[PDB]
RNA sequence: ACUCAACACGGGGAACUUUACCAGAUCCGGACAGGGUGAGGAUUGACAGAUUGAGUGUUCUUUCUCGAUCCCCUGAAUGGUGGUGCAUGGCCGCUUUUGGUCGGUGGAGUGAUUUGUUUGGUUGAUUCCGUCAACGGACGAGAUCCAAGCUGCCCAGUAGGAUUCAGAAUUGCCCAUCCCUUCCGCGGGUUUUACCCAAGGGGGGGCGGUAUUCGCUUGUAUCCUUCUCUGCGGGAUUCCUUGUUUUGCGCAAGGUGAGAUUUUGGGCAACAGCAGGUCUGUGAUGCUCCUCAAUGUUCUGGGCGACACGCGCACUACAAUGUCAGUGAGAACAAGAAAAACGACUCUUGUCGGACCUACUUGAUCAAAAGAGUGGGAAAACCCCGGAAUCACGUAGACCCACUUGGGACCGAGUAUUGCAAUUAUUGGUCGCGCAACGAGGAAUGUCUCGUAGGCGCAGCUCAUCAAACUGUGCCGAUUACGUCC
């Protein structure tokens, strides 16, 4: 391993991918954007990015922590039942981008369901996020 | 493979009488003894409400179990675990295993 | 805080009996304590052996309420 | 691991701590060790304490320590 | 469900690890090795 | 395992009420079993072992066949024994049919009880106590103590070397109840909680 | 059941079952033939027809199948969630969470009674020391036990690390970590001081002689028991302040120390009792009620316990938001505990896998709900045995002082899942209504002094299916007081 954390896996390796790969398309934009990412919403999908501040890290945990897959990967899925019922709220998650993520491995950094690294790709082209910030960084 | 003895039982001086001693007999004698330290000792927890009509304080109780896993190995004896086996008899739910 | 009656009578008897104890150490006291006694708990045997400090440590003024063998010589 | 991200920071400062306390005991004198372990002492972590206050039981008939349901007339 | 030590169906069935035994109530029907000490 | 440990529960609860009930006034203390590998021992504590077997022999292989045929045991994997138990005194159980039996014969309770006191606390006993409630009166539901040399209810120690009886006798007007207790001169533990006793 | 020892209580989250109760039918359980019918009987079983909600074979007709048990009359009987808890056993609650209780011998009194069990001090304590017509005793208390904190010994193949071999991978010079630190010597900029510049010697490695992390690269080599685990043992009411202590019982602060006193948290608990609760826990029961158009009883059907003038009370939960704060995203990270086995198939000279979970992949060339196949486990194996809430976040997110974009409760339409049967049962789901309430809420009143209160989530429990409940584990974690008795 070595993706995600050693730039700041927060908000440090994120953006910076983000740029490049909306800049010239790699991953899904399969239609499915507009329905529920994260439970019970009384909002749209999000104001803006549907599913591009997803794809990367959706790699990125499935790397580092080794096979973690459409079960143990919404793991780090997010869902809090922000609106309830009433009743003791409860976590969850959408199964909506599990299918979808599974598939994306097989192009762009990653090699197989076995196998998660090629050069690590997102590493190398990350050791400029250091150097200078694309947003302009505080840090930086 | 090497041929492991797990000795389950409710109680403490059951197993004790068994591991200790009676492994003495298997200690180098016919085939030698790795000795760990047994597994974890799961709890049986039941909470019954002590009184039989609904007026008390809404009491209840806890009870408890002990389980006992006792844990030693050897290192493949064949034909020679009929012996080890047939060691214990002094209490009931004492069973042994072999692989 | 305060100790029971049990405690105390036993203290007494061991201080008259013996003056192999002695010591205002807690730690030797104790180790002859158990030793010379039946009693299965660890409390009675702490409890009794700093009592048996408190004695000697006492006798260093002279008045005590413990019972020695002292009184011969006395 | 073993508990929350707040706990988990605790421990780091401890065990790092520790370590260099450790190895300025094996590989150095006892001098170097007692000044840097009096000044670590000194300033309040304590650094000797696990601070070993661990939780509560649930008990009876009752929801954590006492505040029971809530209360009928008396 | 149904119980197999009563034939009530009602005071209560235990289905706890496999046993019945709160159609007749464990504190009267104990010998099933359980101890309270805690 | 964790059902092995339930099961082993249930095969000794069923046991030990089938002969607490059924055979009874033979100074029944109760029932052990072991295992000696694909068979199991199942010694009867008794009194009186004559009854256990039978002088016809028929009383234990009823017993042995009342069990094969509950829980599918064949001849080999399942016997049953007698045991002698000297001193009735010293099992609770013992006393308490005993007793039972005097009460059922229609003796005066005051008479009864101190029967079982006196046999009880010859043998060296510690304490007993016979505690007699139900009917006597009417009309009363009065309940009746009788207390001798001492006994201890501290600790959760008390328990192990104090073994207990509950039994009922049904009488005309209905219900009469019957406990005897008995603390055992001699631990089933080996502990004590008092006297510091110093070796000279 | 009804102040407390009623009122999310009767492990009671009940729809058919459970079921007392209601709407109807049935059985023999009325067994026991002692007084009667054997063959062909009042009968057992039965297609059609009828009976009736029930083509149901109870019944009645038809015709068939018949043991003679079923059936006839008495006596006898058994069964019951029926009453009586003021007939009763056992159990539980409370009195009572305090320190209380009882006998022998002796003393005193006509006796009921008293002394022991008592002026003082100390302690949670009838806990102690002292004193006395009491003396010597027994219980409760203490202690023995259970769990927690520190530790020795045990100690490794499902517990987890150490070094090298190993290759992936990085070897960051695109905005900073070749440049420093320490010691020392000399020359400059300073009138002096402070401050600072240059060069060299010695010394230390730093970015590469220390390079990462993989909890699977499960690869290839080597070694170990710090981290783990369980059983059995260590560890103070000692020392000191020379304070307080008239000597005693002891008290306070500080110290050693993991830990300062009933070590800490629980569990058990005397005697006297209550007309407390429970006869719907029982094969624990007195009597007398139900004992056949039975009400008992039914894998029988359906209904009730849940109803709604907007009515009172008890308990619970959600909010009125800026101290998650409201809709969006991403990061790091937890602990007890649950689980499996059907005489059902197959297997043989004596017999194996299916009703538990979780993994993985299709479920997106187009939703959720939800379909299915492969794979492992009887659990320290279940894929890292353990993860997403409280929290963190400036990613330069969005909202922004409003009953809203804060909250849900009503209400309509659709669909899938569960089941013997659903009648919003389903509900982890879509998407309407929200502009319906409510803005910290009168009087009154509850309970806790520490890892507690408060906040938050998970599992177990019950079980066709549902947890605002109950039980247990874990996380974030204070303010005030440490006093008095009003």
């Amino acid at each position: 391993i070595r993706r995600i954390g050693k730039k700041k896996g927060a908000t440090m390796k994120d953006v910076h991918p983000w740029r490049w790969v909306k800049l010239c398309s790699q991953h899904f934009k399969q239609e499915g954007k507009l329905m529920v990412p994260n439970c019970t919403e009384i909002v749209k999908s999000s104001h803006g990015r549907e599913r591009a501040p997803q794809n990367p890290d959706w790699y990125y945990i499935r790397c580092a922590a080794i096979l973690r897959a459409v079960y143990m990967r919404p793991g780090v899925g997010y869902g809090g039942l922000s609106k309830r019922f009433s009743n003791k709220k409860n976590r969850g998650s959408r199964p909506e981008i599990t299918v979808r993520a599974s598939k994306g491995l097989l192009h762009w950094g990653c090699k197989s369901l076995t196998k998660l690294g090629l050069i690590e790709k997102c590493e190398s082209s990350g050791h400029r996020i250091t150097k200078n910030g694309r947003k302009l960084a505080d840090a930086i | 493979q090497r041929v492991l003895v797990k000795m389950t039982s409710r109680n403490a001086k059951a197993v004790e009488n068994v591991m200790t001693e009676l492994l003495l007999h298997a200690r180098n004698e016919k085939v030698v003894l790795r000795g760990p330290v047994r597994l974890p000792t799961r709890t049986l927890k039941v909470t019954t409400r002590k009184t039989p009509c609904g007026n008390g304080t809404n009491t209840w109780d806890t009870y408890e179990l002990k389980i006992y896993k006792r844990l030693v190995e050897l290192r493949a004896p064949t034909e020679l675990v009929k012996k080890i086996t047939s060691f214990p008899i002094d209490a009931g739910v004492d069973v042994a295993i072999t692989i | 805080k305060i100790r029971t009656k049990t405690v105390k009578r036993a203290s007494k008897q061991l201080v008259e009996k013996y003056f192999s104890k002695l010591n205002k150490d807690f730690y030797q006291n104790k180790r002859v304590v158990m030793d010379v006694t039946i009693a299965r708990s660890k409390k009675l045997k702490n409890k009794i052996a700093g009592y048996t400090t408190h004695i000697m440590k006492r006798l260093a003024r002279g008045p005590v309420r413990g019972i020695s063998l002292k009184l011969q010589e006395e | 691991r073993g508990a929350g991200q707040v706990a988990q920071a605790y421990a780091t400062r401890q065990a790092i701590a520790k370590g260099l306390v450790a190895y300025y005991q094996k590989y150095k004198n006892e001098v170097e060790k007692a000044a840097l372990k009096d000044k670590y002492l000194a300033y309040d972590k304590y650094l000797l304490i696990a601070d070993p206050r661990r939780c509560e039981p649930k008990k009876w008939g009752r929801h954590s320590a006492r505040t029971r349901f809530t209360k009928s007339y008396r | 469900r149904h119980c197999v030590i009563c034939s009530n169906q009602k005071a209560v069935i235990r289905k706890y690890e496999l046993n019945v035994c709160r159609q007749c109530f464990r504190e009267n029907a104990a010998n099933i090795g359980f101890s309270k000490l805690r | 395992k964790k059902r092995m440990i339930i099961r082993d529960g249930v095969f000794y609860a069923e046991l030990f009420e089938f002969l607490k009930r059924e055979l009874a006034d033979d100074g029944f203390a109760g029932v052990e079993h072991r295992v000696t590998s694909t068979r199991t021992e199942i010694v009867i504590r008794a009194t009186k072992t004559r009854e256990v077997l039978g002088e016809k022999g028929r009383r234990i292989r009823e017993l042995t066949a009342c069990l094969q045929q509950r829980f599918h045991y064949k001849e080999g994997k399942l016997q049953l024994f007698a045991e002698r138990v000297e001193v009735r005194g010293l099992s609770a159980m013992a006393q308490a049919e005993s007793l039972r039996f005097k009460l059922l014969s229609n003796l005066q309770v005051r008479r009864a009880a101190m029967g079982i006191i006196r046999h009880v606390m010859e043998s060296g006993a510690k304490g007993c106590e016979v505690t007699v409630g139900g009917k006597i009166k009417g009309q009363r539901a009065k309940s009746m103590t009788f207390r001798d040399g001492y006994m201890i209810k501290s600790g959760t120690a008390h328990k192990n070397f104090v073994d207990v009886a509950t039994r009922h006798c049904h009488l005309r007007a209905g219900t009469l109840g019957v406990k005897v207790k008995i603390m055992l001169p001699k631990s089933m533990q080996n502990e004590e909680e008092i006297l510091p006793d110093v070796i000279t």
